[PDB]
């Protein structure tokens, strides 16, 4: 997984 | 020694020859903190802190401190830094990233003075936050109650939550999640760290400050630096911070632990969340996974588990892929290949779109198939493939607009965060010749058929997982959240729900009420003299090959070559346009007289870095007449450029469109991705309607992307069975009407030397077309009714637009509209749409070629509310006093987009652009100086122009039903409603 901010 | 009066121990030291660079790993010897410091002549610096960060339950915190550190610090005491960073930065990377067990956080710039004020906020913002201080930022980014009246119903709310029901609502995502923690019950990943929107709730403030106490320690971190600046002084840099702790045993509380393999496979059933109106029984789910190993693998098979992934799945002709696809059992893969980011390696294989009676054919398939290689192994000529494309990409080291130094980083951290070396994953030459070798001396089957077997096959480490829509479980979760939130109110006084109605007002104000320029001034900026009044310099030299326009760009690729040839299709029958798309998909997935598709993908392969066939659409300043083209993209190495002109040619005139079948499975896959997109991406639905309404270039993209697209396949299956002929002879007038040696451009990016021997196979190629196309010369007009419309879905979160021509106020373009348009996004929009109204973004985009500027919204919870923020935007524009520091930042941070570094690929492609849509050198440099030159006048005047969006604007959502008639009943007839 991968969670951003932008 | 510099380094041990700075207080770090060097511990390791190598040259990587595959980067050019010199890599030391030092430690901070009072923290333990470790440092990889990469240096080489790389200018795109690149700059990463990772904490070691695995949840111990599902309450979502790594993930909420990641949105909370980035929300003021120390030095840095405004509301949010990192919108700063991105309004008034040069950067080439802005991001912050939460993986399973780790988070990331990296910037990068090709400038020095910018790099360094991106570094000191983020480490800043890492080690002294502001949001440990008091729960205001925690509440906001995590979860709190919102009530806006004691009259009415609670509602949860924040940054973190409402992004996580939006993930929590897209089947892919629900699977994967699904299978992860399926595997690995026993360990971190077992729960999810970016959150589960039903435990959101149960953190509280000090768990969350606990969090921070622990993992965000110097001990528990690990720093990359990467890039052409001043090695030492990035230990200077570092000894601010790290000097200010003391050593933490934390380290020892992150280590990640090994989940023990299964004795016995495990089978699930799972839902996902579905329409009503959709044939249920039709859109199933079957996915089988595996953890490979407990046991770290060796180099040696790790690098072999990489290839065998490619071999099996790579291409559309790779077997796995290619027969799972061609079984007709399912719409397209999901959820598929190998994972290695994570402790353990993971493999997964399904197929999505299938009916409920055939999930276990699925299954079976899968299995007899994975046997199948195990067994028969893998032809030589595909393993050739395999290797060259490999080999191909590595050399190549084309991360597009990532950096890569951030790849590398990426790469060394998947090893390095579980206590491993951090210098053995970045190297793969020794490895890779090793592996080319056992090929040849002991063959395919013996090197590929162990590993299918033992880590695949006799695995039991395998969980099955089956998918299936249920049209009830969204409002089965809306149902429960509020039930929960009714006895939150039931069990308050009075005045607790006047008290909260108070602090519910009280935040409003706050998020809604900006910092003021004395405030921004914190964070620091460069000065406009800082920057180069001139554009990047791309060598372009205009020529002429067999009658045919040609741009030469001479830069050092690595005796790489890159061609796009570009055909017309501006006079193509309206009624040919929609097909394409699977026109371009056809050219590269159907065998020629002579040829299967395989074999031709695999020549492919061995003999270049691959070759795309795709169409572009654009409005052209100062013209009615779009620019309306296909595009075949071709690279390989200088030597092989005879090859790649053969086989583009090859492709493009000698592929026969009889595949019945495969044209089916086109369609569907077709399908797939549109309802997809539909549901994670419906904004670029929206943009696509609205510019279809507003100009030839839109309807045109439009009809071969859009809503009209996903229409226009479902009409396309019977005309597939019924009339199989009818199909294929529009293939071929597609054909017939674009290829031509007329009016074609060709563009090339490569050394000097290397240009002058590619020529002569240009030459050659532009000498096998026909000269001129077939069909006619005009290019006939199109449009959608300008209306408003609502795009049903089942969703929880909306896609909200609004768009109008700017060009038609009499508005004359000045550079001036590109900073205001990007203040506008990063201010406005990022305060009122995401932050204050829930969405997860909020944005304008402007068309300086069609004049267009558009508004639209991304997973948003509302929809009219939207649309009035939209309008509001003349009157920020108008209220706004930006002093001159402001105007500066809002320069840079424009800049910063138009500089963008691009590798040489990218640099010749948007020369190649720039030529097709009118855009001279002097206008280039026009507009850069309009830009440095952005003035506050300019920011009121543009606001008059955006105000014909607000008065004559269109508007298209993709939303809910509930919200489409909800809005309807608000506005009666305001949305025109499309199913
Ligand atoms: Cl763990
Ligand atoms: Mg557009
Ligand atoms: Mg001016
Ligand atoms: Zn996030």
């Amino acid at each position: 997984a991968a969670l951003t901010r932008a | 020694d510099e380094a041990e009066k700075l207080g770090f121990e060097k511990v390791s030291e190598e040259f990587i020859s595959e980067c050019k660079s010199k890599a030391i790993l030092f430690k901070h010897k009072k923290t333990g903190c470790e440092v990889m410091s990469v240096s080489n002549e790389d200018e795109n610096k690149v700059f990463g802190v990772v904490f070691r960060t695995p949840p111990k339950d599902s309450t979502g915190i790594p993930h909420i401190l990641q949105h909370s550190v980035l929300c003021g610090s120390r030095k840095y005491p405004v509301k949010e830094p990192f919108v700063e960073l991105l309004k008034g930065s040069l950067h080439t990377f802005l991001n912050a990233f939460t993986y399973p067990d780790r988070t990331c956080y990296p910037v990068a710039s090709t400038n020095t003075k910018d790099f360094y004020n991106l570094v000191d906020v983020y480490l800043d913002a890492v080690f002294f936050p502001k949001c440990v201080d008091d729960a205001h930022t925690f509440q906001q980014e995590g979860w709190h109650y919102e009530l806006n009246d004691p009259s009415e119903d609670i509602s949860y709310k924040g940054v973190v939550f409402n992004e996580m029901k939006g993930v929590y609502s897209q089947p892919d995502n629900i699977l994967g999640r699904i299978a992860q923690q399926a595997l690995s019950p026993e360990n971190t990943y077992g729960v999810d760290s970016g959150g589960d929107p039903k435990d959101i709730p149960n953190l509280t403030f000090e768990e969350f400050k606990e969090f921070h106490r622990q993992y965000y320690h110097p001990s528990n971190a690990r720093i990359w630096f990467y890039g052409d600046d001043d090695p030492v002084h990035r230990l200077r840099v570092l000894s601010e911070y790290l000097d200010m702790f003391e050593a933490s045993p934390s380290p020892n509380s992150s280590k990640i632990k090994f989940q023990k393999l299964f004795s016995e496979p495990v089978r699930l059933v799972e839902k996902y969340p579905a329409g009503r109106d959709g044939d249920l029984k039709k859109k199933h789910m079957l996915c089988v996974n595996w953890l490979l190993s407990e046991k770290p693998l060796d180099l040696q098979t790790q690098l072999a588990l990489g290839f065998l992934d490619h071999l099996m799945l790579g291409t559309p002709a790779s077997p796995l892929r290619k027969i799972l696809l061609e079984s007709g059992l399912g719409e397209a893969l999901v959820s598929s290949g190998l994972s290695d980011e994570l402790l353990q390696p993971q493999f997964g294989i399904g197929l999505k779109g299938v009916s409920e009676e055939n999930v276990q054919k699925v299954e079976e398939l899968i299995m007899d198939t994975l046997k199948k290689l195990a067994e028969e192994g893998f032809d030589n000529d595909a393993v050739e493939a395999s290797m060259n494309t490999i080999e191909f990409s590595l050399r190549e080291n084309n991360t597009g607009s990532f950096p890569r130094g951030l790849s590398l980083m990426l790469q060394s951290i998947s090893k390095w965060i579980y206590d491993m070396d951090p210098f053995e994953p970045l190297k793969y030459t020794e490895p890779l010749k090793a592996l080319k070798t056992r090929i040849a001396e002991e063959g395919s089957k013996a090197v590929f058929s162990p590993l299918i077997e033992k880590l695949i096959l006799n695995n039991s480490h395998r969980v099955t997982i089956e998918m299936q829509p249920d049209p009830e479980k969204a409002t089965q979760e809306e149902v429960e959240e509020k039930n929960i939130l009714e006895k939150v109110k039931a069990a308050m006084t009075e005045e607790d729900l006047a008290e909260l109605a108070r602090a519910t007002e009280e935040l409003k104000l706050k998020q809604e009420t900006p910092d003021p320029p004395e405030a921004l001034r914190c964070v620091p900026s460069l000065n406009l003299g800082d920057i180069p009044k001139e554009p990047t310099y791309v060598p372009t030299e205009v020529g002429d090959i067999n009658g045919v326009k040609v741009l030469r760009h001479d830069l050092f690729t690595n005796d790489i070559i890159y061609t796009e040839v570009v055909f017309d299709i501006g006079s193509l029958k309206h009624e040919l346009l929609p097909l394409v798309p699977l026109f371009c998909q056809s050219l590269l997935e159907m065998g020629t007289k002579d040829l299967t598709f395989v074999q031709l993908n695999q020549l492919i392969g061995r003999k270049t870095g691959g070759i795309s066939v795709y169409p572009l659409t654009s409005s052209v300043r100062g013209k009615d007449e779009p620019c309306s083209k296909i595009i075949v993209r071709g690279k390989s190495m200088a030597g092989r450029a005879d090859d790649l002109f053969n086989l583009m040619n090859c492709l493009l005139q000698e592929v026969q469109f009889t595949d019945q079948q495969r044209f089916k499975q086109f369609v569907s896959q077709s399908r797939a991705r549109m309802e997809n997109r539909l549901r994670g991406s419906g904004h670029g639905i929206a943009a696509a309607r609205m510019d279809a309404m507003l100009n030839i270039a839109g309807w045109m993209s439009e009809q071969m992307g859009g809503l009209s697209y996903l229409e226009f396949l479902h009409t396309l299956e019977k005309k597939v069975d019924e009339d199989w002929e009818g199909i294929s002879s529009s293939l071929e007038e597609i054909r017939r009407s674009l290829l031509a040696r007329n009016g074609c451009i060709v563009n090339m990016t490569a050394d000097g030397k290397s240009l002058t021997n590619v020529e002569k196979s240009v030459a050659k190629f532009l000498d096998l077309l026909p000269e001129n196309p077939s069909g006619g010369l005009v290019t006939w007009d199109g449009r959608l009714p300008l209306r408003n419309e609502a795009i049903v879905i089942p969703t929880q979160v909306n896609y909200v637009g609004k768009a109008g021509n700017i060009y038609s106020t009499g508005y004359e373009l000045d550079g001036s509209a590109y900073v205001i348009s990007k203040h506008i996004s990063n201010t406005w929009l990022w305060d009122r749409v995401r932050v204050s109204g829930g969405a997860y973004g909020g944005f304008c985009d402007f068309d300086s070629h069609s004049g267009v500027f558009s508004y639209l919204s991304y997973r948003d919870p509302n929809l009219l509310k939207t649309l009035d923020i939209y309008d509001g935007t003349g009157d920020f524009l108008r209220g706004l006093d930006v002093d001159q520091e402001t105007l500066t930042k809002a320069i840079i941070g424009t800049i910063g987009d138009v500089d963008s570094y691009q590798l040489p690929d990218a640099k010749g492609y948007s020369s190649l652009l720039r030529h097709l849509l009118g855009v001279t050198d002097e206008e280039r440099q026009r507009k850069r100086e309009e830009i440095l030159t952005t003035s506050l006048k300019d920011f009121k005047d543009f606001a008059q122009a955006i105000d014909v969006v607000r008065d004559k604007g269109v508007a298209v959502a993709v939303a809910s039903a509930e919200d489409i008639d909800a809005a309807n009943n608000e506005r009666s007839n305001f949305f025109e409603v499309k199913k």
